[PDB]
RNA sequence: UCCUCCUAAAGAGUAACGGAGGAGCACGAAGGUUGGCUAAUCCUGGUCGGACAUCAGGAGGUUAGUGCAAUGGCAUAAGCC
RNA sequence: CCAGGGCUACACACGUGCUACAAUGGCGCAUACAAAGAGAAGCGACCUCGCGAGAGCAAGCGGACCUCAUAAAGUGCGUCGUAGUCCGGAUUGGAGUCUGCAACUCGACUCCAUGAAGUCGGAAUCGCUAGUAAUCGUGGAUCAGAAUGCCACGGUGAAUAC
């Protein structure tokens, strides 16, 4: 790498909302608090409330009711 | 968001599906009642609803439950 | 305080701020403050990080921007591809609920351009 | 580099079950990852494109390169030589903390997120995505920029096929839906 | 008035109110040296982006480029930095 | 005579009105002052439930007594602090209540959510000289349900007419 024409690429530490912490190297400032990650988003049960969201005649039978 | 108390439908439209499911999938029923409401034993039906001059057929699937059969017909045309 | 949807205001009254979000008004505002204990005459930047992420999940409660706008889309576009009298409204931008057409009905069915 | 200790000793022995190989080095392996981002609209205003290098030179831990306009097409008048783009290509130990720093903290930051289509494959092994807002970084700060910078990731393997490069990547937990 | 091809009959040269195009400049870098690099055009994927910007991979081979009209030549590159 | 549809249809132009574009204003809490009317195949207290439209039960009154019915602008405090913003409410999605055999074409109202145009309007044009204009609320006729329209009632209440 070439000197004195990157920014500074200071190590921090950053964290989600459950308290995983990582360490990781980037621009951002003194430290980091993030509010979702990669080992807590809900993306292996968002896709399940995706897909099952059709369906009439069991919302039509609660006004029936018999 | 009207008629809280039971779906509404009529004797003759009521008492003729209720006597064609029995016979199969035969000819489409000529009625006039759009403002009955559809019930999950109708579907696979073509009945057909008078939109003022015509019977047009509708094919009713599974979701259209909550409207009525005057929803799919219509009845003043635009070019 | 970048909740959930991107919600990240400044210098305004909670229940007021909280309306930024898609999918969650007035009253559906002060619901999360009262089960999240959040003084509502209070601006963000005063509460503290403690009290954000116990209000994070408290709007996950409700359906909110994310799934809100598909859930929408569908529920139109159920309509769009059933060939019912709401669904042909939806197709050529017309009013759904049966309104004068004839002369007004010009924010639905769009400017006039000729 | 936590993925680069990760690739050298658990997913380097994965790939050896799936495609059979015989040598250690037979296995695909990630050669660059290319932060592209053509702004375009640089025509008029040329500080867009000065503030368009900050954006990758916080993103990533380099300075970026200014592209030149290859060729002199009337399209979108732009003329031969012309600053139109910049690059950042990140490689060594440098570029597996900003894949670490995408696939955990920036992936989950995409707004409206579904997943990554598994069909975005040229066909060797090359995988590309391109996002359309960059604060899926936390390096910015979303309140002194003033244009919605997105941009596109293409990520060049050794692979053979899109179908080998695939299962590298499978193993590096992508969403793929 | 000058330059390029044919006419022009395989050295040179060779006419017509013959068929076809240009020039009367420019550059202090577009010169010299050293070092390094080499295209066009298609296929696939990818934010805006779309036939056509930019990026990554593959085919392809100099059909690219050579300041300028054409001829000859050029990768040992005369092409590009 | 009957069932359904139309009278509500829509690239468009015009008339008459309601609501706005806000800070003499919005929102939240507390709170003061009316007149005129209507009521029985109705008005429907009080109480209970429901965020709510409303549902159950339900006395009194064909009436200066009972009900519709808590008048509102107005006053005090807190907040918003000039932004398309807590202004504005169209449009739309989901869920509902009442009416009526039946609310889809095409009823009203409510809850949540979405949140538009609009930042005071060109030429031109309209109404008004007083308790009028201007503004706020209320009642009635029509009516099974259904008005910003019509009729009527009161509250605050100008400026100017050389």
């Amino acid at each position: 790498m070439k000197k004195d024409i990157h920014p500074k690429y200071e190590e921090i530490t950053a964290s989600c909302s459950c308290g995983n912490v990582m360490k990781i190297r980037s621009t951002v400032g003194h430290d980091l608090n993030l509010d979702v990650c990669s080992k807590c988003h809900p993306f292996f049960t968002g896709k399940q409330r995706d897909v099952a969201t059709g369906g009439r005649v069991d919302r039509f039978n609660k006004r029936f009711n018999i | 968001r009207s008629l809280k108390k039971g779906p509404f439908i009529d004797l003759h439209l009521l008492k003729k599906v209720e006597k064609a499911v029995e016979s199969g999938d035969k000819k489409p029923l000529r009625t006039w009642s759009r403002r009955s409401t559809i019930f999950p034993n109708m579907i696979g039906l073509t009945i057909a609803v008078h939109n003022g001059r015509q019977h047009v057929p509708v094919f009713v699937t599974d979701e259209m439950v909550g409207h009525k059969l005057g929803e799919f017909a219509p009845t003043r045309t635009y070019r | 305080a970048r909740i959930a949807g991107i919600n990240i205001p400044d210098h305004k009254h909670a229940v007021i701020a909280l309306t930024s979000i898609y999918g969650v008004g007035k009253t559906r505002s002060k619901a999360i403050l009262a089960a999240a204990g959040i003084a509502e005459d209070v601006k963000i930047s005063e509460l503290s990080e403690g009290q954000i992420d116990t209000l994070r999940d408290e709007v996950a409660k409700f359906v909110v921007e994310g799934d809100l706008r598909r859930e929408i889309s569908m529920s139109i576009k159920r309509l769009m591809d059933l060939g019912c009298y709401r669904g042909l409204r939806h197709r050529r931008g017309l009013p759904v609920r049966g309104q004068r057409t004839k002369t007004n009905a010009r924010t639905r069915k769009g400017p006039r351009k000729p | 580099a936590k993925l680069h200790d990760y690739y050298k000793d658990e997913v380097v022995k994965k790939l050896m079950t799936e495609f059979n190989y015989n040598s250690v080095m037979q296995v695909p392996r990630v050669e660059k990852i290319t932060l592209n981002m053509g702004v375009g609209e640089a025509i008029a205003d040329k500080k867009l494109l000065d503030n368009a290098a900050a954006d990758l030179a916080a993103i990533s831990g380099q300075k970026p390169l200014i592209t030149k306009a290859r060729k002199s097409v009337a399209g979108f008048k732009i003329r031969q030589g012309y600053p139109i783009g910049c690059k950042v290509t990140l490689r060594g130990e440098r570029m597996w903390e900003f894949f670490e720093r995408l696939i955990t903290i920036a992936v989950p930051r995409i707004r409206d997120f579904r997943g990554l289509s598994a069909k975005s494959f040229d066909g060797r092994g090359n995988y590309s995505m391109g996002v359309r807002e960059q604060i899926i970084f936390p390096e910015i700060d979303y309140d002194k920029v003033d244009r919605v910078r997105g941009l596109d990731i293409t990520i060049t393997t050794t692979a053979k096929s899109d179908e080998e490069g695939r299962a590298l990547l499978a193993a590096f937990d992508f969403p793929f839906r």
